[PDB]
């Protein structure tokens, strides 16, 4: 990565790498990873993001579809950006992902006044591959979190937004879901308490109520 | 295209 | 976060991290995770506490309401900091709006600039007040069981009695007059009938270090 | 913590967080607990104090003891020295006092180190915790049939270390209550030995 | 509101 | 290795010897071990480079095939070219200081890389041949997940168009309908 | 400690702290525990000292008898150091009795005064010096055989009766003798080819003899 | 150790410490001890290398020997360097002992001034050489099995069989070694390795019976 | 009052 000490490269530390591994090892493509992908990743040259992705073992479909999501932006880099005095040279699609260029060149760009941010431009590409197979990955859809006989409803509404949170859907479909969809999917004792409160009821009230 | 999974910032 | 070497930014470490991860998976929302959030987010900036809070795989509900706490609070700033229009006489620096200091509406840039300002506006610290606000509450709701059902067993230890008791007096986080209000009498009366009556005959005004020593 | 690099403050480590949980949660309140929080508590400000108790998860019993301890201490503070800005009771204890007042104090000239004098006033109130904790007393603690000396030893100190008495009255049991609760076999020969003996030589004996 | 979790402060 | 402060020598940590040891427990000669291999051996020195490869204890005989790789490598170095020669790159016949002379110079001459593409190179050849299965034996089940399937082809090909030519009768019919150009994304939504 | 950075005071570590704690729960009082004492106590103040040997739970017995040494060793430092009755010279500081350099009775401020002047008192090493004579003794106590008792078995590999052998004389000592008895104590087997060999015969001679 | 921040002094790390007791306890005496042994003893003193030393538990019959092989170095080194007998120069250190070397008759601040002059005698790599060549000297003896009974089994892979016979060729560390692989191996792999004829590299070798 | 656990120092 790049830090601090003028901004100078350091390598990637042992921590960092096996931190990254055990993650994706561990909660597989849940969407907590990729905040932790972003945290590990702090101020991460192209060619570390490359050892990042490049470590990962298993889960060989998921990574290939990265790779290609990685190409379609790398594609609308060189459309947005035309290849045309004493002025550095721009960065290309491939040069940004770190398939056709140096640690040096790399460096260069991230640490140049002004400052062209391979690294985070990547990032973004990465992290915008990896919502698309969070949402894949996702294994149960919204319609069918439904709470048990016996089940408690903090465990209920827990798979509810964990559901939620991995099909990625828009702001205003998630509030038309849980708007209809939480209290009617509900198990009737708590239903009839919760109907009791009101409407316009905080999630703070509704989980207290049943309890 | 979805819409992340950052609910904070 | 930032710290010394002048003030500079460091990336979060994976310490840290991995530290704040496995203690909300480990003990969900007992009491003592807020004092474990504090230290770990010692000096962070907003970013570092937004990815913090990402990190956490589970709770979701949990999440959803501190996310509803943290609007509320961001609201309050706006209403009680209005958008000035005519003078700008230094000029003065841009005053962080609610959504600025929550890190939605902000660079990282500017979060380090009102930081290390002089005077400095304590963006970092201004946001995990409202985070710890909104924690407390929560951990309020998680508290599995109320003060008033805490009783002594027939043949319990009064030593291990008077551990959950302070411990669901902790979690449903009273106000200080009404937690001394029953700490004085419902204390002594949930004891068993052995050591209730060897409570009393040391009389009002007791400590805890001799009502414990008592019963033993 | 406030440490050199000029003394400047640093955040609390993690390792030092998890350390002083780690051991509350395994020796519970054992003696060697006091000693360990000196140590993980090095250069530590009112507020890094606070941050290591309140971290605490169980023992609420003993937390809340502490506190009692703490207001005491803090009431005396404040009698000691009246009003006439130099720190109160309430501003050692660092519930009414800011980190960069706790780090103004301690780095002054001359410095008031409300750290050190902070966690004065914590290890008298564990030392009371430490005491009360002590499972066993000192005159139960009596040599077995054909238990070996070095372990009735062990036990007799461990014991002895928990409840905390004055110099004199432990040298009082030492002298006396040692050679007294031993076995018939053991003491026949430690008496042979005289007074003044040291206690090398008295396991050396009955091994 | 609740008072506080911070039994030292 | 050789990091900054100026460029200085630090020893090799603890974490990252102990790092190293346990992949190569843990993976075997899985792809994903080189790439390890390249971050764990980051600004490091034609010794330091021995010293991770030494502390292997098991898998002798991929250590000998590394062995001949270097040698080739270092045979080849002398024919195409003080001068480092190709066993002084290799660490075998020069000194600490001078490979942190060699480094550290300018122009600075970086046997550190250049003897860690040779390895690298050498442990691209163990991981093919570890490699249990081929790409043509690769075919989906009757009633496999296509999800499982894509998994086993590109960890497959990793380690050395027919990806829709081996899948079964039924998916093969969807992914061949979708053309060229699908995208795998596309590819695997189709066979849901 | 007192490191280098001038020599300037640094806190006792969290590791440094638990790797003595756990050394002596788990070794109790082998040979190999004096020397992880030296090692983790590098550099140390007789503040330092003190924490390390405070923080041992159990073993009360061995710890009492180390409050005995000590108190010797800082007897006989008083004896062999006469009090000066009279003023400290200037850029001075007093000279430290048994008790200071033990860190009974002298401040933290004190003792890295005594060890960063010029010349040196390295409060820290004499103190050391007095806790290791002390272990010592501990761990020739603890021993539980004795050398005489150390003999060969029927069919026991000879490296094995080797390794006990002196592993046991470590312990009771904290030599022709020592060689001479290592052979008498052999089985017959083993003891008539250790005899062939003839005197001045080295310990690998002997070990790939009986192999 | 000695490193840098000029050349200064550092005390030996608690992770050094427990890394070496713990190689030691698992992989006993095995060939790749030694690496790990010159890896977690660099730059260090010979204060520091005894430490190290010193700290293992068990073992004490191959400790002693390495006693041995180091009183022996040390006595050779004051054969080829004489007694330089008078005072000493200003400025200038007294030439070590075999004895300094090992640290048994020299201080700290001897063992860092001979490392940090100029011109420099690195006591601790002369050392750290001793204790090389005696622990070669304990690998070679803990060696269990001989090279010569390595053979592959009925239907053994190829594979696994090298493995056995270049780990235990590493522990005895005695053209003839290369014929002893083919002629080891079993009829029908043997067959095979025959057919690819002199000159042919492992490579070759174990993608042929594979 | 107690005296104290420090046995050293
Ligand atoms: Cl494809």
């Amino acid at each position: 990565p790049i830090v601090q000490n003028q901004m100078v490269h350091q390598c990637i530390s042992p921590r960092t790498l096996n931190a990254w591994v055990k993650v994706v090892e561990e909660k597989a493509f849940s969407p907590e990873v990729i905040p932790m992908f972003s945290a590990l990743s702090c101020g991460a040259t192209p060619q570390d993001l490359n050892t990042m992705l490049n470590t990962v073992g298993g889960h060989q479909a998921a990574m290939q579809m990265l790779k290609e999501t990685i190409n379609e932006e790398a594609a609308e880099w060189d459309r947005l950006h035309p290849v045309h005095p004493g002025q550095m040279r721009e960065p290309r699609g491939s040069d940004i992902a770190g398939t056709t260029s140096t640690l040096q060149e790399q460096i260069g760009w991230m640490t140049h006044n002004p400052p062209i941010p391979v690294g985070e431009i990547y990032k973004r590409w990465i992290i915008l591959g990896l919502n698309k197979i969070v949402r894949m990955y996702s294994p149960t859809s919204i319609l069918d979190i439904r709470q048990g006989p016996k089940e408690p409803f903090r465990d209920y509404v827990d798979r509810f937004y964990k559901t939620l949170r991995a099909e990625q859907a828009s702001q205003e479909v998630k509030n038309a879901a849980t708007e209809t969809l939480l209290v009617q999917n509900a198990n009737p004792d708590c239903k009839t308490i919760l109907k009791a409160l009101g409407p316009g009821a905080t999630l703070e009230e509704m989980m207290t109520a049943c309890q | 295209s979805p819409s992340g999974v950052f609910t904070f910032g």
